[PDB]
RNA sequence: UCUGGUGACUAUAGCAAGGAGGUCACACCUGUUCCCAUGCCGAACACAGAAGUUAAGGUCUUUAGCGACGAUGGUAGCCAACUUACGUUCCGCUAGAGUAGAACGUUGCCAGGC
RNA sequence: GCGGUCGCCUCCUAAAAGGUAACGGAGGCGCUCAAAGGUUCCCUCAGAAUGGUUGGAAAUCAUUCAUAGAGUGUAAAGGC
């Protein structure tokens, strides 16, 4: 669950979901990318759930470096009421992503580790994802 | 040792905040007193593009002098190029100008003026 | 069917109808409106004049005409060409 | 005397300490800012006015805190008075050597600053004591910090026999 | 490394990604005694560069005439596709 | 702060309307205004 | 034609280092005797005088490291258009920002001792 | 139905002229000021640390890094 702390407003926009990419398209802490071919809505219960089995894999062996941080948070209302009478209490925190960008990077251990591992993270995020090879 | 400040630096930056309301038209044209560490100066302009109208100096030497606040102070204080010039507007950066410069702002308040 | 809890909000104001209000090159008379705004995004030029601190406004005939003044910042001018 | 014993002793170091290209690059003594301060809010503060009459030359202007953190804070007090030298009291209670009528921390330190604003705090009641302490025996805080003629401590040093601490 | 490209054509209409998928790339050299004056490359001899000058080095020209080491500098990869677009060079002078 | 009331002498008249604290300053005022029916600017009575 | 003075240009005009000269002219330089005046100290604000000097400023000449202007080749976006169901794709127009290679240590306006 | 709202001012939505809706998302006003008004002068912001009864990391005036990131009687934007 990585959320913030101080925010000005609480309710806003659905963000903008068309186009390619923009920033964090190539991998740096470590030699190994999972990259992204889709777009959606990943939603930091994903990234927790997705995070604590990687490493449940990883046996607390390697490390990883996150890339993808959910800042404007999602609302959405609670019993099904009547239409339009204000806006719903803020119950998530989303993150967008389009296809083009490195999600997450580990550093030092064998490629067979990496492959058997982020296909098993991958089996949670509502994206299709690639393996990346560093290849300059 | 600290940063000590030039003061040609503020005089035409204050020449500046001066130059918004006040220019010589030569229907009125201002003259304009370049204060010196010894010496005083003046000239008439016009304000059109920028060419330069009327010209007098003190420093010009018809005669030479000390004594800043002189009447040499006083004839720079009343020359002129004669034409079709009346009573000037007297641009002052200086502090008290109906007094400080009022050398200059003395003497030709009768003729030019 | 249940009695909401309402909104605390619903409240705003008429707008004002800021802008420019005669074309660049066009004839003028004396005494018409050019622009209208909150402080001074244009600064007034030759032969126009600042209101109540807004409003620049024509001095005199002619055509109007929009310009750069310094590096960043614009203003408004009438000439008397006819 | 101190006026000119900023030239009894100086003109001729402080137109060799250095070797720079002309005498003007060499510097003179830096102007100094005699300030005093309080440690209440009230009748201390209220009441330790004249300390500048008996110091320096400004009568008492009401400066206060700017930072003013959590209780720092307070409005219109007289606790810093800015009797900084100029030219006529540039030769202020400060170069006044009534630092010795103490016996205590004269050499305080290696050295004075890393920020060319020396501080030079008559801490006690070490300043203004040719006075007898009548109504100067209370709370009196001061505040001599000033820059000196010299970038860092290094020359600055070996010719500040002027303060000689 | 001896890599020859030619002289390409402007005034293009976007009809080029079809003809792109027929190996090619565009490349512009940068430098005096000539100028933006496009030269064009393609892929599969690009498979070995491998061995070529590593990224920082030399290159032959043969484009026409001033054939002189040049140095591909920028780079522009593609996302979703391992495909490259618009790598371009400069002369030494 | 309450309303007041001026008018010259000479006139007789109260057109002036202006406004005064009652703590600022409770003390009655007088400032010279241009009253009509005189071409002068006369002393007003801050009634 | 050098400097001093006025009026145009988008810091191309800069802050960051220095280099070197003179007081014709800008400067550092003497105090309150006077004009004015710091609720505060004639450093800013003034005066008569300058025996003493060129550091600095001032001017040129160097550093493209310090920052803006940033010509092409692409590319995102977009106006029509034919398709399909679009988070698209093809076909025609206008094509950016950022990234380079660069220009880059101002063009002059009109006067004064020459 | 219950509840809450009903006038005037500022911004976003509003798609680079103006205008533009919802029980859409945020704040305010029902004044105050003889000075905080007119005129002529004169001056200059923050976030920065110095080591100065005392220190409340912050009670002070300096000094320099200070580019408007300060201050505007009152909310917010446009301005200086």
């Amino acid at each position: 669950m990585l959320l913030p702390k101080r925010v000005k407003y609480r309710r806003q926009h659905r963000p903008k979901t068309t186009g390619r990419s923009k920033g964090g398209n190539y991998v740096t802490f470590g030699e190994f990318g999972l990259q992204a071919t889709t777009t959606s809505w990943i939603t930091s219960r994903q990234i927790e759930s997705a995070r604590i089995a990687m490493t449940r894999y990883m046996k607390r062996g390697g490390k990883v470096w996150i890339k993808i941080f959910p800042h404007t948070p999602y609302t959405k209302k609670p019993l099904e009421v009547r239409m339009g009478a204000g806006k719903g209490a803020v119950e998530g925190w989303i993150a967008v992503v389009k296809p083009g960008r490195i999600l997450f990077e580990v550093a030092g251990v064998s490629e067979e580790v990496a492959r058997e591992a982020l296909r098993l993270a991958s089996h949670k995020l509502p994206v299709k994802t690639k393996f990346v090879k560093r290849e300059e | 040792m600290i940063s000590k400040i030039d003061k040609n630096k503020v005089r035409l930056k204050r020449h500046a905040r001066v130059r918004t309301n006040l220019s010589g038209t030569a229907e009125k044209p201002r003259l304009n007193v370049y204060r010196s560490n010894k010496h005083i100066y003046a000239q008439i302009i016009d304000d059109n593009k920028g060419v330069t109208l009327a010209q007098a100096s003190s420093k010009d030497s018809d005669i030479a002098t000390t004594a800043t606040k002189v009447e040499l102070a006083t004839k720079v204080g009343e020359a002129i190029a004669k034409k079709a010039a009346d009573k000037g507007i007297k641009e002052i950066v200086f502090d008290r100008g109906g007094y400080l410069y009022h050398g200059r702002v003395k003497a030709l308040a009768e003729a030019a003026r | 069917k249940k009695g909401v809890s309402s909104t605390k909000n619903g409240r705003d104001s008429e707008s004002k109808r800021l802008g420019a209000k005669r074309a660049d090159g066009q004839f003028v008379t004396g005494g018409s409106i050019l622009y209208r705004q909150r402080g001074t995004k244009i600064y007034p030029g030759e032969n126009v004049g600042r209101g109540g601190d807004d409003t620049l406004f024509a001095k005199i005939d002619g055509v109007v005409k929009f310009e750069r003044k310094g590096r960043d910042k614009k203003q408004v001018s009438v000439y008397a060409v006819a | 005397r101190l006026k000119e014993k900023f030239n009894t002793e100086v003109t001729e170091n402080l137109m060799k300490k250095f070797n720079y290209s002309s005498v003007m690059e060499v510097p003179k003594i830096d102007k100094i800012v005699v300030n005093m301060g309080v440690g209440d809010a009230v009748q201390n503060s209220k009441v330790l006015d004249n300390a500048v009459e008996e110091l320096e030359l400004i009568t008492g202007q009401k400066p206060l805190v700017t930072k003013a953190k959590k209780s720092i804070a307070t409005f219109r007090l007289r606790e810093g008075m800015p009797i900084g030298a100029k030219v006529t009291l540039r030769g202020e209670r400060m170069y006044e050597f009534l630092d010795k009528l103490i016996s205590v921390s004269l050499p305080r330190v290696r050295d004075f600053q890393g920020v060319s604003k020396k501080a030079f705090d008559g801490r006690g009641n070490y300043t203004l004591g040719v006075k007898e302490q009548l109504i100067f025996p209370e709370i009196d805080y001061d505040k001599v910090s000033k820059v000196r003629g010299m970038d860092i401590v290094i020359v600055t040093t070996a010719n500040t026999d002027e303060e000689a601490r | 490394s001896l890599k020859s490209i030619i002289r390409q054509g402007k005034q293009t209409r976007s009809d080029l990604k079809q003809l792109r998928k027929s190996g090619k790339v565009p490349a512009v050299v940068y430098g005096y005694g000539t100028k933006n004056v496009s030269v064009k490359v393609d892929e599969v001899e690009f498979i070995k560069v491998i061995r070529e000058v590593g990224r920082n080095g030399v290159i032959e020209l043969g484009v026409g005439s001033k054939t002189i080491k040049v140095m591909v500098a920028d780079y522009q990869f593609d996302p979703l596709k391992n495909q490259i677009t618009h790598i371009d060079f400069l002369a030494i002078n | 702060r309450v309303n007041v009331t001026l008018a010259c002498t000479e006139c007789g008249d109260r057109n002036y309307i202006t406004t005064k604290n009652k703590r600022n300053n409770p003390e009655r005022i007088e400032m010279k205004k241009y009253c009509p029916r005189l071409n002068k600017y006369t002393l007003h009575r801050e009634t």
